[PDB]
């Protein structure tokens, strides 16, 4: 019954701002101090914040002081964190948590499922998408490995079905890989019947919503 | 202004 | 991190695990509690031990925290496949401004599948991408166990750093790992070399897949 419910991640650019929100339930919220806590993606937890349940005292990581402003609103059941200022070191997955308190030093009874801020200086660009052509040696036993290398997109996601989703069998689509330009690549691979290469068509769909951009990509064996 | 006193009502 | 844990542990099910978790005099040395979250991969983070040693209710037996001196520790019992997660330390530190410092966390590793060899395939660049004047090789990593994987690049046997992006290994459908690693160069450098490799070691063995712009 205890629910800390997040919102008001998404993309910015570097210096904007944006307001994120943890609507609770299942107890009484002015009762409680709440925290804040982030998560570089692949990276370790760092506190953030405080407020007091009376919001008698606000305390603030060095990393974001003079930036973030923690607040609540009792008759909202709602937490805040005002972020401005963002910089690119700030994309993480926000956290908020119910503080509690033991003997000499406090913790987190209930965490937020999180929101994600990504701070990017990049651009809405749909997909470059170049074929990866199956070997004419037949490398690999009876089976050839061919796919399409999707390059240079923003933001996430892309998503990549073969032959309009009618091929599923041998398919492996790559997390992507985050480029120092701040634009994602990722490839798709199928491994099929080699005998299948002069007979069948091979053709990639790649879907960019956030661009409104579909390629479907032929690929053709080399020689 | 101590961040480890008990932030909490109880 | 104020407070230091082993960056990854792993264990059989069945075994018995120890994290540990080290500071100083102005944060567990001073009394300052310690408290354990565990954080199953793509969630967010759970309290697991709350004042050096108390088990929420809804926390198995398996799970208990000490603590002696500078020092606290996470020992899991019966390990289980579902402990497969990261574990972070949390206290706090008078010489620091913020009510909460964090340990870097602990990978755990539930070693519940047999070893796995990966599978390579190594992709050239596509003409049209060299015809739109740049090129790129692909390095596609799948079906290894564990998760753990080095990839490296040559150009004719010389190491290459500069142009290199490899992505962290992510779990397969059949609780296998994939990764997959680029090289960007310029057409010219591409042209320039009789070779190039990519080169992938797990568990001390290493397979090595070879393109030739011939």
């Amino acid at each position: 019954q205890v629910q800390l419910v997040e919102s008001g991640g998404g993309v910015v650019p570097p210096g904007r701002s944006l307001r994120l929100s943890c609507a609770t339930s299942g107890f009484t919220f002015s009762s409680y101090g709440m925290h804040w806590v982030r998560q570089a993606p692949g990276k370790g937890l760092e506190w953030v914040a405080i407020i007091w349940y009376d919001g008698s005292n606000k305390f603030y990581a060095a990393s974001v002081k003079g930036r973030f402003t923690i607040s609540r609103d009792n008759s909202k059941n709602t937490l805040y964190l005002q972020m401005n200022s963002l910089r690119v070191e700030d994309t993480a997955v926000y956290y908020c948590a119910r503080a509690a308190y033991y003997d000499t030093s406090g913790y987190g009874d209930y965490w937020g499922q999180g929101t994600l801020v990504t701070v990017s200086s990049a651009s809405t660009k749909g997909p470059s998408v170049f074929p990866l052509a199956p070997s004419s040696k037949s490398t690999s036993g009876g089976t050839a490995a061919l796919g399409c290398l999707v390059k240079d997109y923003f933001p996430e996601p892309v998503t990549v079905s073969w032959n309009s989703g009618a091929l599923t069998s041998g398919v492996h689509t790559f997390p992507a890989v985050l480029q120092s330009s701040g634009l994602y690549s990722l490839s798709s691979v199928v491994t099929v019947p080699s005998s299948s290469l002069g007979t069948q068509t091979y053709i990639c769909n790649v879907n960019h919503k956030p661009s409104n951009t579909k390629v479907d990509k032929k690929v053709e064996p080399k020689s | 202004a101590n961040p480890n006193a008990n932030p909490n009502a109880n | 991190s104020v407070l230091t844990q082993p960056p990854s542990v792993s264990g059989a099910p069945g075994q018995t695990v120890t994290i540990s978790c080290t500071g100083g005099s102005s944060n567990i040395g001073a009394g300052y509690d310690v408290h354990w979250y565990q954080q199953l991969p793509g969630t967010a983070p759970k309290l697991l031990i709350y004042g050096n040693i108390n088990r929420p209710s809804g926390v198995p037996d398996r799970f208990s925290g000490s603590k002696s001196g500078t020092s606290a520790s996470l020992a899991i019992t019966g390990l289980q496949a579902e402990d497969e997660a990261d574990y972070y330390c949390q206290s706090y530190d008078s010489s620091l401004s913020g009510s909460w410092v964090f340990g870097g966390g602990t990978k755990l590793t539930v070693l519940g599948q047999p070893k796995a060899a990966p599978s390579v395939t190594l992709f050239p660049p596509s003409s049209e991408e060299l015809q739109a004047n740049k090129a790129t090789l692909v390095c596609l990593v799948s079906d290894f166990y564990p998760g753990a994987v080095t990839v490296a690049w040559k150009a004719d046997g010389s190491p290459v750093k500069v142009g290199v992006e490899t992505t962290k290994p992510s779990k397969q459908s059949n609780n296998k790992y994939a990764a997959s690693s680029y090289l960007s160069l310029t057409p010219e450098q591409w042209k320039s070399h009789r070779s190039y490799s990519c080169r992938v070691t797990h568990e001390g063995s290493t397979v090595e897949k070879t393109v030739a712009p011939a």
